Formats: structure tokens, C-alpha cells, sequence
């Protein structure tokens, strides 16, 4: 009985078109975010290779900066282009993993710059959401219109918290390789981040609360490394 | 100088974030106040419509009472719209999705009971003072509309059963046709594993309950025509 001319069939075909367009847009963003996530993890793996070994430091940060810049100029530009006339919160679940992994890699590279500072690079702040937002500014090709990738402060705070798992990993790798001054550096950084995070007074913020809980265990692990270094020596602290 | 790590781990970032989140919590609190006013109006419509399950002669009165409650909702939605900046609808929409689905259910139930047909998303938006398009202003999400009308089947299977108890043997067939057309519409959507598809997947059990009522009366040749 119901055919293509039935008002209810007409109506549901209108609803279906709206759901298809939404689903298609979600799928394109999920794919972009996946590739951002994969490349960010690769960049963090590259960053972890930095050691006393001299001719690696600057060369590694260089390649990491180039690969992070490509993600900004290509992949994040594609996501911002997709969301141009959209409510950015509607699709947050589609790009959130990529954004958080990118922020983790970006801030880890900044940490590593600060750590080997001989002079005034010690004065630099980690980039905050406004500083990262400022690198994600785009222009249509040909006057031509400006667009950006909106960086939600909550997404930033969540991404930055993952940096602390990287600090803890660097602390462990440094014990292994006998680079024990780096254990101290990463531990101080963890203590400072942890103090900043516990300063936060957030209602119903369940994801955040779990991050801080995990952060406490990273801080404790790094503090125990520095301890075993102090009491057993670099070498005997490796064996445990 | 004394502490280089305090430069890197800039505590202004955390105090800025505290301010951001405080500002947001204040908006959420204001939103929640308006949503509770909406919940109160929708409950009143819902209570009046429970009469369909025990007194068939009160259906049109209950429908009129509910339309009055629904009219009051649209005024509250304007207040909600005032609290929600452009570009931030989906920042806050978890606060009103459940009550909005519920009002859609109530509106669709009223229209089914008065006239026998399925209310459109556009008519529901008009009655709530909502735009159909986010570019136009504070809008009704099509997914909220679809989730709301799915609530129809459970209520209508309850009503099919009660109708027979009360001697109205034609109602279940009418409901069966109506829920059958709704089902046809939903299958048109070709939904994939997601939240909407999960809720669509429960519709079959209400379809089945209604078909059983239709079978019981037709197999017995029962009639109140």
C-alpha cells in the first residue's frame, strides 16, 4: 500500500537524507582523526629516541616539528574545512582522539626543548589552547576566507594530561640507558604538572578525575626511580 | 631562575581553565533550571494522558489538556535559546535531549489519538517554537524527533491491550496499521550500528505484542464496530 507518493514515505526519505549527510561527515572526520592519531604516536616514538648522544637532539626535534607541521597544514586543515559551517561540538567524538594525541606529541616536543635548555629557553611556557589554536589558522585558496580548527580547552587539558605518561616513560628509559639526570628532570616536571592538575575544582568531570588518578601513579613511579637512583646508584636501580 | 619547571608548567593555564569551567558550570546551572520547568509541564501532560488506559471517553479531554501544557513548553524553550550561544547548541544539548524526546512522544501521541496520523518533525518543531535548521536558530534535532516517535510503540502496545479490555476491538488493528507504517519509515532509513539503530531494534517487540492482540480479536471474530 505505502508507495513513493505516500506522505510518510516522502517524509522518511527527507529524514534519511539528513542522517546520511551527517553520517558521511562523521565518517570522513573519523578517518582524518585516525591518521592524525597514528602519525602523532609515531612522532612520540621518534621523540622518545632523544638522549645524551649529541647529533640526535636537534635533528630529532627538527624532524618532529616538520611532521607535526604537516599534520597541522594537511590533516587538521581538512578537519577544519569539514566543520566550517558546523557546530564543532556535534562532531567532537569524531576528532577528539586525534586532537588529544596531537596535543600530547606537540607538548612533549616543547617539553624536550625546555629540558635541554642551556639558557633562555628555560623561560618558555608550555603552549596552551590559545597558542595551539593560533597555529591552526587557515585560508581558502583563491577576497579569500579565513577559517580555523577550534581547540576546546577541555580537549587540551585532557591531551596535556597524557604528556605525563610520556614523562614517566622517559624517566624509565633514562634509568635503563644510565642517563639519571633526566630521571630527575622528568620527575620534577611530573610533580609540577600533578600540583597544577589537583588545583582543579571540576564538577562531574569524570574523564578528568580518572586522568588525575592515573597521573598520581605516574608521579609516584618517577619518584621511586629517583629514590632508587639516590640510594642504590644508577646501575643497581636499573636491575629493579 | 630558582625554578625553570615553573616557567614550563605555567599555572596561569590551570587558573584560566578553572575560570573557563566555572563560566560553563554557571551556564549549565541556568540551563538546568529551565529544563526542570519543562519536565514539570511535560509530566502534567503525561499524567492526563494516562487516562487513555482506563477511560476511552476521556481521550479528547486529555488531548486538549496536554496541548495546553505543550503550549507552555515553547515559552521555556525560548528561555533556553537565550542561555545557549550560537555555535554552542551541542556543547549543552545533553541537558535537554531526554525531555525533548519526551515532549515529541507526547505531541505524537496526542496527534495519533486526535486524528490517526504521524506528526512530522516540522510540526513538532513549530509546536515547540523550535527551528528545523540549526542555521536558523535554536533547533529540533532530527535524531531527537526519531527517538521520540519510537517511544510511541511501547505506549501504543499498552493502549492496544487496554482498549480490548474496555471492549474496543477495532483499536488494535488501527494501531497495527499505524505502527506498521512507522516501521516502514524506519526501515527506509537503513540505519547502521549506532544509538538510533539500537532503539529501533526494540520496536520489533512492540510490533509483535500488537500483532498478537490483533490476532486474538480477529481469531474470535470480536467486534464493536
Amino acid at each position: 500500500q505505502l508507495d513513493e507518493d505516500s506522505p510518510i514515505v516522502q517524509q522518511f526519505r527527507i529524514y534519511s537524507n539528513e542522517l546520511i549527510m551527517k553520517h558521511d561527515r562523521h565518517e570522513r572526520i573519523v578517518k582524518l582523526s585516525r591518521d592524525i592519531t597514528i602519525e602523532s604516536k609515531r612522532i612520540i616514538f621518534l621523540l622518545h629516541s632523544i638522549d645524551s648522544r649529541k647529533q640526535n637532539k636537534e635533528k630529532v626535534l627538527e624532524e618532529a616539528r616538520q611532521r607535526l607541521n604537516k599534520l597541522i597544514a594537511v590533516n587538521f586543515r581538512a578537519v577544519a574545512l569539514e566543520l566550517r559551517d558546523q557546530d564543532v561540538y556535534q562532531f567532537r567524538s569524531s576528532y577528539s582522539p586525534g586532537l588529544q594525541e596531537f596535543i600530547q606529541a606537540y607538548t612533549y616536543m616543547e617539553y624536550l626543548c625546555h629540558e635541554d635548555a642551556e639558557g633562555e629557553n628555560e623561560t618558555k611556557s608550555v603552549s596552551d589552547w590559545q597558542a595551539i589554536q593560533a597555529v591552526m589558522q587557515y585560508v581558502e585558496e583563491s577576497s579569500p576566507k579565513k577559517f580555523q580548527f577550534f581547540v576546546d580547552p577541555t580537549e587540551y587539558i585532557l591531551g596535556l594530561s597524557d604528556l605525563t605518561g610520556e614523562l614517566m616513560r622517559r624517566c624509565i628509559n633514562s634509568l635503563g640507558s644510565g642517563d639519571t639526570d633526566t630521571c630527575l628532570d622528568t620527575c620534577k616536571a611530573l610533580q609540577h604538572f600533578y600540583s597544577g592538575y589537583i588545583s582543579l575544582n571540576c564538577q562531574r568531570a569524570r574523564e578528568l578525575w580518572r586522568k588525575i588518578t592515573t597521573m598520581k601513579q605516574s608521579v609516584l613511579k618517577a619518584e621511586n626511580v629517583c629514590y632508587n637512583v639516590k640510594v642504590r646508584g644508577g646501575e643497581a636501580a636499573k636491575w629493579g | 631562575s630558582q625554578d625553570p619547571m615553573s616557567n614550563f608548567v605555567n599555572l596561569d593555564i590551570f587558573s584560566n581553565y578553572q575560570k573557563y569551567i566555572d563560566n560553563e558550570q554557571e551556564v549549565r546551572e541556568n540551563i538546568r533550571i529551565v529544563v526542570r520547568e519543562i519536565e514539570h509541564l511535560s509530566k502534567e501532560a503525561q499524567i492526563k494522558l494516562q487516562i487513555i488506559h482506563s477511560d476511552l471517553s476521556q481521550i479528547s479531554a486529555a488531548c486538549g489538556l496536554a496541548r495546553k501544557q505543550v503550549e507552555l513548553c515553547a515559552q521555556k524553550y525560548q528561555k533556553l535559546a537565550e542561555l545557549v550561544p550560537a555555535g554552542q547548541y551541542y556543547r549543552y544539548s545533553d541537558h535537554w535531549t531526554f525531555i525533548t524526546q519526551r515532549l515529541i512522544f507526547i505531541i505524537a501521541l496526542v496527534i495519533y489519538l486526535e486524528a490517526g496520523f504521524l506528526v512530522t518533525r516540522e510540526t513538532v518543531a513549530e509546536m515547540l517554537g523550535l527551528k528545523i535548521s540549526q542555521s536558523e536558530g535554536f533547533h529540533l534535532d532530527v535524531e531527537d524527533y526519531l527517538l521520540g516517535i519510537l517511544q510511541l510503540a511501547s505506549e501504543l502496545s499498552r493502549f492496544a491491550t487496554n482498549s480490548v479490555t474496555m471492549g474496543d476491538y477495532e483499536r488494535p488493528l488501527n494501531i497495527s496499521h499505524f505502527i506498521g507504517d512507522l516501521n516502514t519509515g524506519f526501515r527506509l532509513l537503513n540505519l547502521k550500528n549506532d544509538g538510533l539503530r539500537k532503539r529501533f531494534d526494540a520496536l520489533k517487540y512492540d510490533v509483535k505484542k500488537i500483532e498478537e492482540v490483533v490476532y486474538d480479536v480477529s481469531i474470535r471474530g470480536l467486534s464493536s464496530k
